[PDB]
DNA sequence: CATCAGAGCCCCAAA
DNA sequence: TATAATGGGTCTGATG
RNA sequence: GGGG
């Protein structure tokens, strides 16, 4: 309660829609999710894959 | 939609 | 904007590339009626041509490079000395 | 796969599409590919 | 009706064939050789006319039957 | 050398630019011969010889002969591999929609 | 190297740690047929219990063969990463574990048995619903996979 | 519309869709000339567009056209040209090609990195344009069109034509593919070993990025024809050339199952 | 030899008939040996009677009659005809003007009959019908999804015999109805039975929310043909409400049996689940006058009452095996029987109504042909028609019982879930849950469990024997799964003390799931562990201790094995190796009692006991469908006392009346040089010596005849331009001689034909003028040995127009066929495997002194890797070899029942006994222990293998219980530093041969339209170079390499041809042109009015024609 | 591995350009019967036939060897191109 | 809320 | 060529 | 319908 958000900070639990994410952050900070929350896939099951792809 | 049936 | 793989497949310059994608005919009579020219630059395009790509030996940085002992570049080097 | 700065003319696109394709086969458990579908 | 078009007495021939065949079928308990049905049809009939017959009868396939096209070589190119 | 492909619409015209001949018979090949009917969807009068620099009823038949038409069956003595490269058409009473741009 | 059915080697800390669970099973099943549980406590309590006591038999299969045979060809198999993983060889020697429905939930009745003792006809049962789950489940998604790199080649490819 | 073996001819789907056409239009020309009712010539009409339909995109609208006595619809020039069976896809993104095999892989141990084992009845078919030119070259037959005589009948063959194909494939690279290629390491580059047998020896260091054991599996050789291709073969694509993975970086061929049980 | 068998499990009532799913479901279809008028109303009569009478003039149908097939089973095989009988049907054509009645008997066509082993023989090729799996008829309650609290009913008819009709409670409180698609309020529709308002409190009344919800006003205010023919609008935008095209429409629609069928079983399952009385398959009736309900109130008065909490309300689970049902061989080909009789008439009606209403017999009114189409094609064009599986015997018995989700009625690969292909827990005692493909129809396709049994109504049923108090009946029971789940049932193991239950807590089942129990509660106990799965998982010994994943693969693979010279049953069976065999029929036995007369090679003779004399000839080396040599070798000599059911000859893959799919060879387990690597095999060049895993193989060429415009083909052997070495194993008439090797390229059967205006070409006119010769009339178009074929020439056959018997095809003079047959021994690459789902290709054969060899000398026969086993998790192949060992010593085979055989200790006691035959005799032999053994000994006793302080001997036994033993590299004479696994195991030579795969092409036939080459390898194809095989000459960059396989290597027809010539000639490959199958691109373009352009950069375009499509 | 493929990259600036380089040049000795080789007779690539050691054949293996001598100049626009092309059939006749 | 377009690769024998 | 005959027989995601 |  009473904290401070940035514009495009997830406030509920779960996934974010990038669509949202462009339209609040930006170009920049879907890239950086996009990137993130897949990579999060594969290190999951353990496949070592590089960011650049 | 049906020729068959327009045209009867 | 933010688009997924498939539609950002299809929106590309390249109709050869939509077309063989998915899609086939919507991509195809947009093209049509707009009288799309496609460059051949990507690598689909080329491939359904059956020419050489535009990658490895086929990119531009290097198909053109030349070969020649030093026993013929200087035998051709005097021939252009004088006239 | 040279440990060495990238020569001009790689398919850079396709081998990025084989990386991440390849180990799609092996992916179990939105959890799991759907996810990476997802995204 | 025939990709193949044929001479509109030639179909009523074929017709004629095919009803002659149909009934000797039926009292035959079998399908009829050649020779019985040259012999139904009547005089001028031999078994090869009516083979002749059936062998100009047969209409194309497709070569999109699941396809039946992909086992044909082409022959006319060197 | 290529270096573009562009696509657009033909119009009747080149339709018909393209076209050596209307097609005007629903005739394949004829049931006796097997030879291509007269007019019909393979008549080389339109598409071209059947075989390699001869003529359908076999007048011409060597390449001292090239681009002449025949005159008893009007076909060309040409390769007859423009029977994969030669358009025809068909001439309708009433025009017809391209189902694509409907649809 | 070989595989002899002595080399699955069945840890003695076996019959103890299902003893405990024995006897910890019993404790949760008297708090149900005594009210103090519900119906959702109880499958989730005795889950947690069976998934640790599986862990405890991993590593006593692990520390069995580390301590005493330390050149055992399973255990040598999995410590060099030439075959094995700690799962499959837990179910050589310890024990199967438990297994799933057809729905998605677990049985609560675990496999006791590992495959060096051989299973019961129901342990062998219950543990087919897993198996063809895992089986339909690699084969529409390798569908799936193959769709998604044709996408990304053709996003990529120019 | 052509004849098959059995004499029987074989014809395209497009044929039925242009005669079609052809009767509705052609019955169309005579019903105009001959004045008939308005409700008779729209009725025609509307045949003729369901027709045109038909032959660019059956199916698409109204019900499909089919042949009489079976519910396939017929083949439309829309479904020439899209879908997995299409022409974009099936032959023009990729084609069958000449020059190529497949066969039952098998290990083999005693093999370099840069190397595999190709049967000789293989090598011979895939490089038999090479081997006519090395026979008329030697002299194990005096022309060209002679030697494919000889190598027509299994008998016919003599021992120095095996001698004449190890000329042949001197210094040159095959290359291997198993399928399914998921990333480039599907398809990589060998020096041919001509083995006796039927089977293709693959390096055992190579199984994991083909993915390759030795249950069944069987893999496709190619043989590049240019000296490019050669080149290209040579340089990028040889196996002991691409050691590392181009996805991690990481080391790809690299010690695995009995290589590291023995070390 | 002594066969020791375990198990304590005494099974009683045996293995039913393994093939009776099909011979008595086709049976019961035709009943021709059952007398017309004692026929039930099933099958063939059934659908007479459904088809007839014909309202026009009146047909009517009396009985039909089954005749005698015009040929015996061989012949049809042997001239590719169908084995089938002769269907007649006595009609008579009542007029119901006058009273006429013209009797005669129709000839309807052949029917094809089902052999004695539950085939088909379809155009002289084996045929089997596969059982289809479906939702049953009946009505199915399911829970909406969209909306949690409301239900769904529906009411599924058998396929294409009646719509699906769901009746879905809007978000309105009335109660809607959607068929065809369509939707309605389900009111309108009650109104027509005759319901009125007070009927509807009355009968229902109790959910003022949905009783009294359900009543609308402004429906009610109609009799009931004013609401038939507002309902009769609301379904057919376009016909006139006639009261008699809406009586009409709709009767047919719902009530009346022949458009609309809830089958036999589906009338139970809604009588039971509804607890009413239904009086015809159908949901409605026309009596009286009116439309007397039947199934609608039933039904809507159930879905009501579970939207409440009222008892006996159950949602259904459609995967349950009590809700799917089989539809077995005769189900299926009377379903196409009634629909070709449907057609048929149709025919008569069009003639009943023009022709002479009164010159009519039955016969010129009946034209068979529909009929004679329908039939003929479920046989030749269904997915449930598939060529018989008979690699060996066990591969018929396998694919007969298979059942399948796919096809005409059922689902579709990509129409199918999850939900369809998982086992359901009532799948136990019914389908076997492991035999089930790998792959895209994981779960579609499954086989019949062994005990299991379909019931008339078509469900599956399994035997439980009957418990009583704590008394073990031998009474058996065989249950549906929904009877099933009415008992507590115990398991097959539960200790008995002769009848009674030994135990104080036994292992029950209450509906699938496990229940602890004490014996007083136990209603019923399993019949055998061998009741839950199928026929091929039941023949993997030590099942107990496999993985599930690879023991469906070992399944599978029994179905592979190719019936071998040697053939041999394994060590270790699981006691079904003799019951396959025997039901399988490839064996022959005795009939009754008696003496063996004559015995040969080819024929057996049997004086029987009532004196007449019986010969049994014996099918000798017949090629199957999958080219496997089925051959029956005698098993008896003259003068031979044989009883009842005695084996008189082997079939293929038998041996002495056990399944034998491969060989019993001495393995070793260990890693061996990399040859092992990765599931390859290392083999003994020992095999090969005494012709272990040598099977035969047919193969049959055929050539045709035929006349042709340009003049007729011969078989001769006057071939143009030849020599005749070519020809010297040819005979008089061109054909080659029965007993000749043919290897590639040799003529089996000339052949000429003539040319056309390829009359030759001047050049060729010129050369031949030059050369004396003239140019020949004819061409050799011969049928040579394709690349990678051949053999010796075991049969030749010929048939012509014009010799007695025989009529080809129009136009075909003359059909040759000649039998290859090539005996095939072990080679690099062909496949092998164990019933456990080790599975390996033989990498490399070494010579004998190159084995791994035993102290005594003895050499092992296979090298397996250790590698394979613990991720695999198939230990059964572990106990198999250990046990295998003390077999192998002792010289016995064992029988050890699945999930009932032996056990460890049973295990250790015989390797005692066999060590003291390893060892026993070499201490007595003059032998003590060997110097190297010691030093084994030295490292067993530092891997904890051995006790510390014992001699020698102790110390080998102690290895030996454990199945390792001492083992000398054969290279060195030095020991393998460690003891080895050793021991017999049960190896097949599976179908996939590297013969049968290898493959190469230059150039060769390219396809029609696009000019690439011909896919396969018996069209002498290319490889597919697809597209991911583009992606990756893309990322290495390979852009030559890529061009040359899009061009000079596929399509490019003018680079394609000059890179050929200027390799002949020594030159480098010359640039490519462009791909003809561009040009079919463009071209097909033009064709949709699309104009495609090739440019320049000055935007000027292109010709890619070469000038040869402008004018 | 290709004998002392790790100097050849390092000769070039992107791989593929020494792939180019190699390929031309491996065409360039196949049209000149080998005539224009850079190598001296001990440097020539031998092939082990069933008579004796022969010149290998594969011109590609030549170019490859001939490369790391550094006899060999590579670059674009180095000289027009059929100015090439005719000083070169003049050296060394086809 | 309806309509349309997608739904992995290569190989075999059959038809 | 002339009785009369007159209306048929899954599964998800993107876009209007 | 099998193979990988
Ligand atoms: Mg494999
Ligand atoms: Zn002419």
């Amino acid at each position: 309660d009473g904290d401070y958000v940035e514009a495009g900070q997830p406030l509920t639990r779960g996934a974010i829609d990038p669509h949202q994410l462009l339209e609040a952050k930006g170009p920049e900070a879907v890239e950086r999710y996009l990137v993130e929350e897949i990579q999060k896939v594969y290190r999951a099951q353990g496949v070592k894959l590089h960011d650049k792809h | 939609s049906d020729p068959v049936r327009q045209y009867l | 904007l933010l688009m997924g793989v498939t539609k950002s497949a299809l929106s590309t310059k390249s109709w050869l590339s939509a077309a063989s994608f998915q899609n086939t005919t919507h991509v195809l009579t947009e093209a049509a009626i707009a009288g799309k020219k496609d460059e051949l630059i990507g690598l689909k395009e080329n491939v359904i041509l059956g020419r050489l790509i535009p990658a490895g030996t086929g990119s531009d940085f290097v198909r053109f490079t030349q070969v020649v002992d030093q026993k013929t570049l200087k035998a051709i080097e005097e021939a252009r000395k004088e006239a | 796969s040279m440990a060495r700065p990238v020569s001009i003319g790689e398919a850079v696109g396709i081998v990025a599409a084989q990386s991440i394709g390849e180990p799609g086969t092996q992916l179990t458990m939105t959890q799991g590919l759907p996810r990476v579908i997802e995204l | 009706a025939r990709t193949i078009r044929i001479p509109v007495h030639m179909v009523e021939t074929i017709n004629k064939l095919s009803r002659t065949a149909r009934q000797l079928q039926q009292e035959l308990g079998r399908e009829p050789t050649y020779e019985e049905i040259a012999e139904a049809m009547g005089p001028g009939w031999d078994a090869k006319r009516v083979e002749e017959t059936l062998k100009i009868a047969q209409e194309p396939v497709s070569l999109e039957t699941p396809f039946y096209g992909d086992f044909i070589p082409d022959e006319h190119l060197p | 050398e290529v270096r573009k492909v562009r696509i657009a619409l033909a119009s009747p015209e080149k339709i018909r630019s393209w076209s050596y001949g209307e097609v005007e018979k629903p005739e394949t090949i004829n049931y006796r011969t097997l030879k291509p009917e007269r007019d019909g969807l393979f008549d080389e009068r339109i598409f071209g010889p059947i075989k390699d620099y001869e003529c359908a009823c076999g007048k011409y038949k060597r390449q001292r002969f090239e681009g002449k038409v025949c005159e008893r069956c009007g076909v060309e003595v040409t390769k007859s591999i423009v029977r994969r490269y030669r358009m025809g058409h068909i001439e309708l009473a009433t025009p017809a929609a391209h189902i694509w741009f409907v649809k | 190297i070989t595989i002899g059915i002595d080399d699955a080697v069945i840890p003695e800390e076996k019959k103890q740690y299902l003893e405990e669970a024995d006897r910890k099973l019993l404790q949760i099943e008297q708090a149900y047929e005594m009210g103090f549980l519900t119906d959702r406590e109880r499958y989730d309590q005795i889950l947690q219990l069976w998934t640790e006591t599986t862990e405890k038999v991993t590593q006593a299969v692990f520390k069995n063969f580390e301590e005493n045979y330390p050149f055992n060809p399973l255990y040598v198999m999995a410590q060099s990463g030439a075959r094995g993983n700690p799962q499959q060889i837990r179910q050589l020697c310890g024990l199967r574990g438990l297994m799933q429905k057809p729905s998605g939930e677990t049985f609560e009745v675990p496999v006791r048995s590992s495959f060096r003792e051989g299973l019961t006809v129901l342990e062998y049962f219950i543990s087919s619903h897993g198996a063809r789950k895992g089986g339909a489940d690699t084969a529409l998604r390798t569908a799936d996979s193959g769709y998604l790199t044709r996408k990304l080649v053709d996003v990529t490819h120019e | 519309m052509v004849q098959v073996d059995g004499g029987r001819f074989a014809t395209s789907d497009l044929n039925d869709l242009y005669r079609r056409l052809i009767n509705r239009n052609n019955r169309l020309k005579k019903l105009l000339a001959q004045g008939a009712p308005e409700i008779i010539i729209r009725n025609e009409k509307r045949m003729l567009q369901e027709a045109v339909d038909a032959l660019l995109d059956n199916g698409r609208r109204g019900a499909p056209v089919t042949n009489p006595g079976s519910d396939r619809p017929l083949r439309s020039l829309t479904d020439i040209l899209s879908g997995k069976q299409g022409r974009f896809r099936q032959n023009l993104l990729g084609k069958r090609v000449d020059y190529s095999g497949r066969s039952v892989i098998v290990v083999g141990p005693q093999l370099k990195l840069h190397q595999c084992g190709l049967p000789k009845r293989m090598a011979l078919e895939l490089f038999k344009p090479f081997l006519l030119k090395k026979m008329e070259e030697k002299g194990i037959a005096p022309n060209v069109k002679a030697a494919r005589r000889m190598l027509e009948r299994q008998r016919d063959i003599k021992d120095e034509v095996w001698d004449a194909l190890e000329e042949v494939i001197h210094g040159k690279v095959v290359l291997l593919n198993r399928a399914p290629t998921l990333h480039r390491l599907g398809i990589q580059a060998f020096q041919p070993v001509l083995v006796e047998g039927q089977s293709i020896q693959l390096h055992p260091l190579v199984c994991e990025a083909f993915n390759a054991d030795f249950d069944g599996d069987q893999m496709a050789v190619h043989v590049p024809l240019s000296s490019f291709a050669q080149a290209e073969a040579r340089i990028q694509m040889l196996s002991a050339h691409n050691l590392l993975s181009p996805a991690s970086g990481e080391p790809l061929a690299k010690p695995s199952r009995d290589i590291i049980l023995g070390l | 030899m002594e066969i020791k068998r375990f198990g304590r499990i005494r099974e009683v009532i045996p293995l039913p008939p393994l093939t009776e799913i099909q011979v008595e479901s086709y049976r019961r279809a035709l009943q021709a040996d059952v007398p017309p008028e004692k026929r039930e109303n099933v099958g063939i009569q059934a659908a007479f009677r459904e088809t007839f009478p014909i309202e026009e003039l009146v047909l009517d149908f009396l009985e039909y009659r089954l005749g005698e097939p015009p040929f015996p089973q061989d012949e049809c095989r042997e001239k590719d005809l169908t084995y089938q009988a002769p269907l007649y049907a006595r009609l008579q054509l009542i007029h119901k003007d006058t009273g006429l009645i013209k009797e005669d008997e129709v000839f309807l066509g052949h029917i094809p009959l089902m052999t004695e082993d539950g085939s088909f023989i379809i155009n002289g090729a084996d045929r089997v019908i596969v059982s289809q799996i479906h939702r049953s008829p009946g009505v199915y309650f399911t829970p909406d999804p969209a909306r949690p609290g409301r239900y769904i009913a529906s009411i599924i008819p058998l396929p294409k015999r009646g719509p699906w009709i769901d009746l879905e409670v809007e978000p309105n409180g009335v109660v809607s109805m959607k068929v065809n698609k369509r939707k309605f309020p389900l009111v309108l529709l009650l109104r027509v039975l005759g319901y009125d308002q007070e009927t509807l409190a009355r009968e229902l009344g109790a959910y003022g929310e949905l009783v009294q919800g359900l009543m609308d006003e402004s429906v009610f205010a109609m009799r009931p043909e004013e609401a038939l023919i507002r309902l009769f609008t609301l379904l057919r935008p376009g016909d006139p409400p006639k009261r008699d095209k809406a009586v009409a429409y709709v009767y047919g629609l719902i009530a009346d049996p022949r458009r609309y069928d809830l089958g036999e079983a589906g009338r139970y399952k809604a009588e039971e689940k509804l607890g009413i009385r239904l009086s015809g398959r159908t949901l409605a009736r026309f009596e009286d006058g009116e439309f007397k309900d039947e199934v609608f109130l039933p039904t809507l008065r159930y879905l009501f009452a579970l939207t409440a909490g009222v008892p006996g309300h159950e949602v259904d689970d459609i995967d349950h095996l009590g809700n799917r049902r089989i539809r077995t061989v005769g189900e299926l080909m009377t379903d196409q029987f009634r629909v070709g009789l449907a057609r048929l008439a149709r025919g008569v009606r069009e003639r009943m109504l023009m022709g002479s209403e009164d010159s009519l017999t039955p016969a010129k009114l009946v034209n068979s042909r529909p009929l004679e189409a329908a039939i003929r094609e479920f046989f030749s064009r269904s997915q449930l028609s598939q060529f018989k599986d008979e690699t060996n015997p066990l591969s018929s018995l396998r694919h007969k019982r298979r059942i399948s989700a796919l096809g005409p009625g059922g689902l579709t690969r990509e129409r199918a879930g999850f939900d369809v292909r998982d086992v359901h827990r009532t799948h136990y005692g019914r389908i076997c849950p492991v035999e089930t493909p790998e792959g895209a129809n994981i779960g579609l396709i499954t086989s019949l469990a062994a005990y299991a049994r379909v019931d008339e109504l078509g469900f599956i049923r399994t035997p439980y024997r009957r418990v009583v108090g704590g008394v073990v009946t031998d009474e058996v029971v065989y249950m549906t799964a929904t009877e099933e789940d009415r008992y507590t049932i115990a398991q097959a193991n539960t200790p008995l003390e002769g009848n009674r239950i030994a135990a104080e807590r036994v292992v029950a089942r209450r509906k699938g799931e496990p229940v602890i129990v004490s014996p007083e509660e136990v209603e019923f106990m399993d019949v055998s562990p061998k009741q839950v799965f199928s026929v091929n998982t039941n023949l993997i010994p030590f099942l107990e201790h496999d993985d599930a994943n690879r023991a469906l693969m070992g399944s599978n693979m029994q179905t592979q094995a190719v019936p071998l010279i040697r053939a041999q049953a394994p060590v270790v069976m699981t006691g079904l190796e003799e019951r396959v065999v025997r039901d399988s029929l490839a064996a022959l036995y005795a009939e009754e009692d008696g003496e063996v007369a004559k015995v040969d090679g080819n024929r057996i003779v049997v004086r029987y006991e009532d004196g007449r004399l019986v010969e049994y000839p014996l099918r000798r080396f017949y090629r199957s469908n999958q080219g496997t040599a089925l051959d029956q070798r005698p098993r008896v000599v003259v003068g031979q006392r044989v009883r009842k059911g005695d084996l008189l000859a082997d079939g293929p893959a038998s041996e002495n009346g056990f399944l034998a799919l491969g060989q019993n060879v001495l393995v070793a387990i260990m890693p061996f040089d990399g040859y092992n690597f990765e599931d390859a095999i290392v083999i003994s060049e020992e095999l090969l010596k005494r012709d272990f895993y040598t099977s035969i193989h047919i193969e049959r060429y055929e050539i045709e005849a035929r006349d042709t415009k340009l003049g007729p083909e011969r078989i001769t052997r006057d071939i143009p331009h030849l020599s005749e070495a070519a020809l010297r194993d040819l005979d008089e008439e061109g054909v080659v001689r029965i007993g000749a090797e043919v290897k590639p390229g040799d003529i089996l059967v000339g052949r000429t034909s003539f040319k056309g205006e390829s009359e030759p070409t001047p050049e060729e006119r010129l050369l031949r003028s030059i050369f004396g010769e003239k140019a020949r009339d004819v061409k050799d178009t011969s049928l040579r040995v394709p690349p990678g074929e051949g053999g010796i020439v075991v049969r030749t056959v010929r048939l012509r127009r014009g010799d007695p018997g025989v009529e080809l095809k129009p136009g075909v003079r003359e059909v040759v066929r000649v039998y290859v047959a090539q005996k095939r021994k072990l080679q690099v690459g062909d496949k092998l495997a164990n019933r456990h789902g080790n599975k390996g290709v033989v990498a490399k054969i070494l010579p004998v002194e190159d084995m791994p060899h035993l102290p005594d000398g003895t050499p092992v026969d296979v090298i397996l890797n250790p590698l394979g086993v613990p991720s695999r998790m198939n230990l059964g192949q572990i106990l198999e070899t250990h046990l295998g060992l003390a077999g192998y010593f002792l010289g016995q085979r064992y029988i050890s029942p699945i999930f009932d055989g032996a056990k460890e200790p049973e295990i250790k006691e015989l390797l005692a006994q066999a060590f003291e035959v390893y060892f026993g005799k070499r201490k007595g032999e003059g032998f003590g222990v060997d110097k190297r053994e010691v030093e084994v000994l030295r490292r067993a006793e530092k891997l904890g293998l051995v006790t510390p302080g014992k001699t020698p001997e102790e110390q080998l036994k102690e290895l030996f219980l454990q199945g390792k033993v001492v083992l000398y590299d054969g290279r060195t004479g030095e020991p393998i530093e460690g003891p080895i696994v050793v021991g017999q195991m049960f190896i097949m030579k599976l179908y996939h041969m590297v013969e049968d795969k290898m493959h190469a092409r230059s150039t060769g036939p390219y396809s029609l339209i696009t000019q690439q080459p011909l896919g396969g390898k018996a069209q002498f194809g290319g490889q597919r170079f697809g597209e991911m095989e583009v992606w990756a000459l893309e990322a290495y960059g390979a852009a030559h390499t890529l061009q040359e396989m899009l061009t000079l290597k596929s399509d490019d027809i003018e680079g394609r041809n000059a890179a050929y010539e200027a390799i002949i000639k020594g030159e480098d490959v010359p640039e490519p042109s462009v791909p003809e199958s561009f040009r079919v691109l463009v071209k097909e373009l033009q064709a949709l009015a699309l104009d495609v352009q090739t440019l320049d950069e000055k935007d000027n375009p292109v010709d890619i024609f070469e000038g040869l499509a402008s004018k | 591995a290709e004998p002392g493929i790790d100097k050849l990259f390092g000769m070039v600036d992107s791989k593929y350009r020494l792939t180019v380089v190699v390929a031309k040049r491996a065409q360039q000795l196949l049209r000149h019967g080998f005539k224009n080789t850079v190598l001296e007779p001990e440097e020539r690539p031998k092939m082990q036939t069933l008579e004796g050691l022969f010149d290998d054949p594969n011109a590609v293996t030549w170019a490859m060897k001939e490369l790391l001598t550094g006899r060999l100049v590579f670059g674009e626009n180095l000289v027009p191109e059929d100015r090439l092309q005719k000083e070169m059939e003049r050296l060394y006749p086809v």
